[PDB]
Order: structure tokens, then sequence, then C-alpha cells
């Protein structure tokens, strides 16, 4: 009634996720993803609407957590961009406009412990740390499916202080309370459709601030997974397919 | 034509003067306003939000370890785990928050607080923990029975992780300066101590050190006055 | 690099007596002094942490404090097996630096 | 004869902080409203008249200085433009780009907000090195992009048949002049993460990585109205007061030093947030007399 | 007082003063932004 | 309990090599950083190499950086310490024990478990 339930089953499309230890569902902003009204679209050409085809999960990326772990971030659009059927709408048309449903998968025994901050960043502007060389390079700021291990997470890479990350919508992965974050997030942008090759609406970062301690026997290799689903996803302008 | 006298105050330019200017593109209309989603209209509505508090902030610490407080299992009993200072706008782990960074912006500050403590340790790992808030007058305690003393909460670990401490407005003044030290600290908080009630029990083949991360924000009945500037950051040449 | 100086290279002591010694930084290091002892045979084992913890397992004749800038670690009642060597370790500063020694010998 | 009604409601009405209701003792199981699971990512919904007994207040405190009207409606520098006329410097002209991120105080407040969607008033404070303000005339002309640009004091450019141009004297009031929101987009954008172009974008200095044309709103064009040079350097100062501002997607203030416009660059010694104590137990607060 | 305030001299509506009229307040969507409400009184993860 | 024993002492010539290892034994190797010590025969200690827990994470003081490389095993719980050109000034007793600063719930096992000692002498 006023609980939220620890076990969760999440389907669009053909694919289902189950949880049996969630701690609940991260709605950002308290808004649900939607398509452009009307009122506030600008292109005239019909757009396209795969609704089970593009939007559904995708397992993407698998990372190693260990003691001596900064953290690891994607950009959104960027990270599904050569993936199925989402990353041939997003290659062919020139317009995109998506929300999604990020699920990070994070297990271990009860004898484990660490936590870990799974955030979504809107307009996630990587920063370089200057002693070119003030720019960071384009693996820095589009790192696809395999994304980049932080290198200074007090800082988010970005000179912003980690401690208020807190403002974004967030969650744990507190290793004695639940194995699984969910973020659902609508399109933010201040442009109803913008191009998924050449801006990141969004970024994924997931940070370790209590180190990953076990005990001598434990299973040594604990993974983190990284499933994300588009929602409500449109796209317009076609022409010839474009990598960049 | 109409008879009018000039009064002092004439030709100022007072940077805060809500005024109307001419207008330099006539006929002018902006792109329409679409649906941007995350609009906040207040910044009282962002104190309300928990971030880190930087409790670990010694020298030596560098990095993420600076927002973990280190909870052990101990041999002797009734022990001192971490203290810190209930001021948001004091050089310390209030520097790390929203709340302490908003607050800054201002001089005067009303209500209550709230500080969010969260175990990250095995869940084979039991303990009881004691957070008092010792409202001003009183230097830090010194033991248990002296902090039990104010308000206190006891912090069973377990299922639910997450333990909240309500530091409630025991002020003097309607307001407190966001300056402290010095005669302003006529507008101390308080002092916010976490003892041991009981010890940190863990079954073998276990760690026997853990973390709690605090996180520090305002509750309903929060204020702030007087906008002021930050001493945050500072700057000797234009940024070109 | 932080240096840091042991006052006394060497006390002579007797059994059931209280010696007590100091080790200075030259910059701030916080709590992040420890203490070590060299046995003889030459075992290294840590007796405080943080300049006020005791490692499990040592006996309650060893206290550490901190007065200003001086670090220093008390034997309350000298046993034997407690005249053999002494060591203060920084950790605040990068170069983590130890000290010089404080042999202690008896009467 | 309804604007007298309109004219008695244009005050600022107080709009109190929340108030404190009496609380009892609780003994009883099931009922934990101090327990909270932060991983859920919601704040604590803990309140104080669950967690102490509590008194009722009646809150008067004040919370209209909090808003975001407030809070941004403050004139500030965000530009200091140099005329120079003197010395190897004959110019008597000075082209200035637009850019409000130059100024760490400012650049701070705007950096809360991820879109910013305002009017503004922008005012000029001019003078010579000396602090003192001759009657000088000064031609503050408003260059869009795409326009053509001065190359002198006496080009054709400063014709301004569609330009705004504002001509004023040293010795006069600071003019002011109120800009709309003048953006191809919905919203400014201080953080932009993406790409202007596309392309493979593999070059040595990616000087392009978060730059957004819809907030390059062009140059300030500003020249002495005179005939040769009049060897005396002039300082403009722009502030820009904010109105009618939205914003959109708090961010976490700055923590690091600014190093560059237009870049989130910062520096390889990362300063803390908070300042240092020397142990995790210290607190600098020596109190009363312990009566014991 | 009269209150004679708030007056627009120009025919460009955003010449006007700043519109400091309208306090609003709506912390939920930072501070809550999940899909299950959780009671105060209730343990929130069962 | 916890114990590390380092092997591979020996008397190098001049300006030659040296790799020391140390076998760990007790605990869980993959979540403590470890760290290299030495004794100079003025008895005075000496801090030689560091290492993260995981092998990506160095540090070297002045006096040794560019010359020493210190590794790590994880599947074998060994820890190894490869010498380059050496000098007098390196004749030593060298120990292993736990500790780095490359971890965020570190503090607590800094120097807490020393092995016993090798010995490296480096004369003709
Ligand atoms: C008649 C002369 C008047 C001068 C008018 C020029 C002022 C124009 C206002 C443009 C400022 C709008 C917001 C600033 C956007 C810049 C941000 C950026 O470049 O990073």
């Amino acid at each position: 009634c006023g609980y939220s339930d620890r076990v969760a089953q999440l389907t669009v499309g053909n694919s289902t996720i189950t949880t049996q230890e969630a701690a609940n569902i991260v709605l950002s902003y308290g808004e649900w993803p939607e398509y452009c009204p009307s009122t506030d679209a600008t292109a005239v050409d019909k757009p396209t609407r795969p609704d089970v085809s593009v939007n559904r999960f995708y397992t993407l990326s698998t990372k190693s957590w260990k003691t001596e772990s900064t953290g690891w971030y994607w950009k959104f659009p960027d990270v599904l961009n050569d993936t199925g059927v989402f990353g041939q709408n997003a290659q062919f048309h020139y317009l995109y406009r998506s929300g999604f449903c990020m699920h990070v998968q994070c297990n271990a025994s009860k004898f484990h412990q660490g936590a870990l901050l799974v955030a979504a960043i809107p307009e996630f502007v990587i920063a370089a740390s200057s002693p070119q060389g003030l720019y960071p390079d384009f693996a820095h700021t589009n790192p696809g499916k395999d994304g980049q291990e932080f290198r200074d997470p007090y800082v988010l890479d970005a000179g912003i202080p980690l401690s208020q990350a807190l403002i974004f919508p967030h969650q744990w992965i507190n290793l004695r309370t639940n194995n699984c974050a969910t973020i659902i997030m609508p399109y933010i942008n201040a442009l109803p459709f913008d191009s998924a090759l050449n801006h990141s609406n969004f970024g994924l970062v997931v940070i370790p601030i209590s180190p990953l301690k076990y005990c001598n026997g434990a299973t040594t290799e604990v993974p983190i997974t990284l499933t994300i689903a588009p929602l409500n996803s449109e796209f317009s302008g076609l022409r010839q397919a474009i990598k960049q | 034509g109409f008879p009018t006298e000039l009064k002092p105050g004439t030709n100022q330019f007072l940077t805060t003067d809500d005024g109307t200017s001419p207008p330099i593109l006539p006929g002018f209309e902006p792109t329409p306003l679409i649906h941007i989603p995350g609009e906040f209209t207040s910044l009282l509505d962002l104190c309300q939000v928990e971030t880190i508090l930087e409790v670990n902030n010694t020298t030596g610490t560098t990095g993420v370890s600076r927002l973990l407080i280190p909870v052990r299992a101990q041999n002797n009993v009734d022990q001192l785990c971490a203290s810190f200072q209930v001021d948001p706008g004091r050089n310390g782990p209030w520097q790390s928050t929203m709340v302490g960074q908003i607050c800054r912006y201002y001089t005067q500050w009303s209500g209550s607080l709230k500080v969010t403590f969260m175990f990250t340790g095995s869940f084979m790992a039991t303990g009881k923990m004691l957070i008092a808030y010792t409202p001003p007058g009183s230097a830090q305690p010194t033991t248990r029975e002296a902090a039990m003393l104010g308000t206190h909460i006891v912090w069973d670990f377990g299922l639910q992780s997450s333990v909240t401490l309500v530091i409630p407005w025991i002020s003097n003044t309607h307001f407190r300066a966001v300056k402290t030290g010095g005669v302003y600290d006529y507008y101390a908080t308080g002092i916010v101590t976490i003892w041991y009630q009981t010890n940190f029990v863990v079954p073998p083949d276990t760690p026997t050190e853990a973390n709690i991360i605090a996180l520090g924000a305002a509750q309903k009945n929060f204020t702030l006055k007087l906008c002021k500037d930050t001493d945050e950051i500072q700057q000797t040449a234009e940024y070109q | 690099d932080i240096q840091m100086t042991q006052s006394p290279s060497s006390l002579s002591a007797s059994l059931g007596e209280r010696v007590s010694l100091t080790c200075r930084a030259s910059q701030d290091i916080g709590s992040r002094l420890n203490w070590l002892q060299q046995e003889p045979d030459g075992t290294i084992k840590r007796l405080i942490y943080a300049t006020s913890s005791l490692d499990s397992g040592v006996p309650k004749r060893f206290s550490g404090s901190r007065s200003g800038s001086y670090y220093s670690l008390t034997i309350s009642s000298l046993e034997s097996e407690d005249f053999v060597d002494y060591y203060c370790l920084q950790y605040a500063g990068f170069p983590w630096t130890f000290g010089g020694g404080t042999k202690l010998e008896i009467k | 004869e309804s604007a007298v009604s309109a004219l008695a409601d244009t005050t600022i009405s107080r709009v109190t902080a929340a108030n404190t209701a009496a609380s009892t003792h609780s003994l009883g199981t099931g009922r934990v409203p101090a327990l909270q699971a932060a991983e859920t990512g919601a704040s604590s919904n803990s309140s104080d008249e669950n967690l102490i007994e509590t008194r009722c207040v009646m809150n008067r405190n004040g919370v209209n200085e909090a808003s975001v009207e407030h809070f941004y409606s403050r004139a500030g520098l965000v530009g200091v433009v140099e005329v120079k006329d003197s010395g190897t410097s004959l110019d008597g002209y000075t082209v200035w780009p637009i850019d409000v991120m130059g100024f760490v105080q400012q650049r701070r407040k705007l950096e809360l907000s991820t879109y910013m969607r305002f009017d503004a008033e922008f005012t000029f404070v001019s003078n010579l090195n000396n602090s003192t303000t001759p009657g000088m005339l000064l031609q503050y002309m408003y260059v869009p992009p795409g326009a053509p640009k001065p190359d002198s004091r006496k080009s054709y450019q400063w014709q301004t048949a569609t330009n705004p141009s504002v001509f004023a004297k040293l010795s006069d009031p600071p003019p002011q002049v109120s800009v709309p929101f003048m953006s191809p987009a919905t919203a400014y954008q201080w953080f932009y993460d993406g790409y202007p172009t596309f392309g493979e974008h593999k070059q040595a200095t990616n000087l392009q990585y978060g730059q957004c044309p819809n907030n390059m709103m062009g140059h300030f064009a500003i020249r002495t109205v005179s005939e040769s040079t009049t060897g005396k350097n002039i300082h403009v100062r722009v502030y820009m007061r904010i109105k009618h501002v939205r914003a959109w997607v708090p961010r976490p203030l700055r923590s690091q030093a600014y190093m560059v416009k237009n870049y989130p660059t910062y520096s390889q010694t990362i300063t803390n947030t908070a300042t240092d104590r020397a142990s995790i137990t210290t607190t600098d607060y020596e109190g009363g007399v312990p009566a014991s | 007082t009269i209150n004679f305030t708030n007056i627009n001299y120009y025919k460009d509506s955003y010449a006007a003063s700043a519109s400091r009229q309208d306090f609003a307040q709506d912390p939920a969507k930072f501070t809550r932004p999940v899909l299950d409400a959780i009671r105060e009184a209730a343990a929130p993860l069962q | 309990e916890v114990k590390l024993v380092e092997s591979g002492g020996g008397l190098v010539k001049p300006g030659g090599s040296l790799k020391l290892s140390c076998a760990a034994s007790g605990f869980a190797f993959s979540t403590y950083d470890m760290s290299w010590v030495r004794q100079t025969p003025e008895k005075r200690l000496e801090w030689v190499a560091t290492i993260s827990s995981g092998g990506s994470y160095t540090y070297y003081p002045d006096s040794v950086k560019g010359r020493f490389t210190i590794s790590r095993d994880n599947a074998r719980n060994t820890l190894y310490l490869q010498m380059s050109s050496l000098r007098s000034e390196d004749t030593a007793l060298y120990y292993c024990a736990r500790g780095g600063p490359y971890d965020y719930d570190g503090s607590f096992y800094t120097m807490d478990y020393w092995g016993q000692g090798t010995s490296v002498t480096v004369s003709s």
C-alpha cells in the first residue's frame, strides 16, 4: 500500500528484465517519456515510430568491479548508435527523439560489501585536466558501448563535485539492500528533435563510493552490467546513412 | 511643460533596481516555449535534496575517501566514531552539500536540517549506533553519557539501511547568520556525534570494517534571506 | 618530504617504570601517525595507528596521544618484552617517511 | 477603471514557511517514521513532528527571496571592453564577442541551471583610466551574427541603418537597454554535450566540443565618434540583469577553479570541496564550562 | 500607500520589469522522483 | 593468520637486476594495497614502492622512481619488485607490508602486517 515491493518485472518490446532485490524505480523529474506534441514541434516531415523494434532492452556492456575502480560513464544516444534497428534509424535520419529506461545490474553475496552511485546527468560535458591538452579527445566524449573509466570521479571529470551529483536522478546499488538500479528518463533538450550522432542528451554514470570489500574465498569477480531501453523513439529527416 | 523636481538618487545605477529599459528590437517575438522537464522555480526546492556530506575531510584523505565515515569492530565499549558541526555555511562537511552551497549565497538561514545516514556494509554485519545532536552552549560531548542528554536517535542496522537524524530548530533568534566564527558563534547550531551504542558484530569470513554515507538536506521549514555573494570560487583575471 | 624527528635515540629504564617517546612532524599530518616495534630477530609489528588506536592483540600498557605537533607513544608499565625498538610512520604526505629509531635499553 | 484593482496587487505578498504541529510520544510497533532507504533515490520523508516531541509554531518567515527570479534578477559584470586609441593601438573601436561566461560571479550562478530562458537588461558603465568621465561621445552598436563587422572608426557599418545603436557620452548616466530572448532554440544552454558540425572529430585540438551556436548571439561594437586619434583609452563595463527567468535541470555548483571561457577545463591539482580538520572527531567549538 | 508600480511604458512585452508575483514551490520532482509512493510511517523496502 | 613471506635476496653486482617476490596467505590479496619497505643498515626505514590492489596505480619515491617496478599477481597471490641498475646505496633488508594510498577504505591496514625480510647486497 505505502511500501515498495522488492520484486520487479520490466517488459518492453520483446525483452523482459526480472529483479528480486529492487529498491524502487526512479521516474526522472516526475515525467514519463512522451511523443512530441504538435504544439511543440517544428519539423514538417512525418516522423517514424518503430514501436517494438526500437523500444526494447539492449544489454550493452559489462565492467569488472574492483577495489581500485574509479567508475564508468556512457553517453546515452551514443551508446546505442551502432546497435540494432536503433543504430540504423539513427544513422538514416537526421532528427531523433527518445527517452530511456536505464537498468544497471550488480549482484554479490551477503558477505560482500560496497555501494555504487548510479546517476543520469543531463548534458554531461566531460572536461579535461590541464597542468592540445585543454580539450578532451573524442574517445572520452563519445565512448560508445565500451564506456570510459573515470580519471577523477571526485570531480565527475567535469569540475563539478561528486557529493552533489544526487541533484540528478540517481539510485544506489548497495550490496546489502539491492542489486539493481532503474531510472526512467524523458527526453530533455531545448529543441524538439536533435541529432543522435552529434549530440549526447544524457550521461549515464556509475561510481563506487564505498569500495568493494570481501574476504578470502569469496567470488573475486563482481561484474556490473548496463541494460538500456529507448522509450517513445521518433525519427525524422530520412537520408543516406551517416556514421560520425 | 509639467513642473517636476529631481530628487536624490538621480543618475544612480543601483544594480538591483527592477526597472524598465527601452527595447532594442521592436516587434520581436521570440522562439515558442516548449515543455522541458525539470523546471525549478525556488532554491528552497533544491535545499531539500539530500547530498553527500564530506565528514572524512581530514588531512591526507584524498578523493572519494572523504565521503566515508569509517565504522569498525571495537575492542572497547562506548567509543566515538565521528563528529561534525551542523552550521550549514561553515568551512567543513557542509561545503559538499547543496544546502551548504546555496546557503552561502544568502546571509541568514532558518529551519530544521536533516542528515540521513546509510550503512554500506555486509548483510551479515549488525550494529547499533547513537547519533546525538548537542544544542549550542556545550562543546563536543566527551562521553556517550553526555551526548545521550541531547536530541539523539538509536540506529539499528538491518533491512532498511538508512536512518534520518532531524536536527531540530533550537535557536535564540528567528534566523541564524550563515557566517560563523568569533562573535558570530552566537549563531552556532551545535554538534552531531556518532557513538557506538553496541558493537559492530560480524560472522567469520566477513569484512570487519565498513563505511557510513552521510546525506545532509533541509526540511520543509527551511528559509533564507539577505541574498549575497559567495566566498567559494575566486578569480584573478578574465577567462580569456 | 615530511621529515619526522624522534626525540630520544635511546632511553634506559627499569622494569616497572613509565617511558614515553615523541616524534615531531615538519608539517600538518593529522591523525595519521603509526607506531612500530622491531624485535631483535627483525620482525616489525604495528602497535598504535591513527595516534590513538591500539592494534587488536596489543597490551593495554601502550597509549598514544597528540599534544600539538608532538606525537607521543607512552609505555605505562614496562615489561621484559618491551626493550627492543620503536619507529614512527606518517602517511599524510605522499613520500611516506619514518622516524629514526628509539631503541630502549635496561639499566 | 479596472486598473486600480491591478495597481493594488503590485506588491510582493509574503508566502510564509511551513508550520510545526505539536507532537506527543509514540510507543508502538510497525510505525517507523525514522527508518529510510536512501538506495531508492528519494530524499527522506521524515518530519520533525515524528522524531521528537515538538510544539506548535506558526511560522511567519518569508520564502520569497529564494525564488529564481530574485536570485538571478541582479546586475553583474559580464564584460570589460577597452577601446584603445593611445600608444601602439590607435584604433578607436573594439568589436567584443558576447559571452557571459568570462567572470566567475555571474558564471557560477548561471551554471546552476542547464537551460535558461530569460530577457535581459544591459547597462554600460564607461570611463577613463582615472575614473573621470569627460563629454566624449560613444556609439555602442550591436552586430548580430551575419552582420558586417566594423574595421575602422570611420567605416560604413557605423551607419546603423538596421542594427541597434546607442549614442551616449561618458558624462551621462550609464546607458541601459532591454534585450529579449534571442536564441534559435527555446532556451539557452550553458552545457552542450556534443559537437556543432558532423564529421570525424579526430583533430589534435578538439576546440569545438561543447560549442553550441544557439548561445552565440553576436558582437558588440564600440567606437569613439571621432575623426582621428583621441589618445585616450576608454574602459566599458557590461552589466547583465536577468528578467523573466525560467530554469531547468539543476546542476551541482562549481567546485574547482575555472581556467578557460567556454570549457569546463580544470587543473590537475584538484582542490577539496570541504576544508581540512585534524581528525574525524575534532570540532572547532569551545563552549561553556561543564557543570561536572 | 497607492502602489503605482509595475507599469509598462513600451510596446514590447519584454521591456517590463521582472515577474515577481508568482512564488511557486514543487520539490517532489527532485526529492521523491519515484514510481511507488512511500508513506512516512511505513518501512520503505518491504 | 596474515602471513607474508618475501624471497629473492642475493648478492647482485653493481648495475644489475634482481626480482623479489612475496607470497601472501591468510587474507584476500585482491582487496588490499601492498607496498615495499627498505631498511638501510643504519637502521633507517624507507619507502620504495607501492601498488594498487588491482595493479593499475603505482607510486615510487624520487630516489627509486625510474629504476624499480612493482608488479602484482592476484591469481597466484604474489607481489613482485623488479629492480634495475643498482648501486651500493640499495644494499638493505626489504620488507613486504600492506598499505597503500589507492584505497578509499584504507588508512586502517596501513603498515599493519609486515613480512620477514629479504636481504639484497650491491657490491663486488
Ligand atoms: C544597442 C546596443 C545594445 C547591446 C545588446 C547586446 C546584448 C545582447 C544579449 C545577448 C546575451 C544573451 C545571453 C548570453 C548568451 C551567451 C552564452 C555563451 O556564449 O556561452
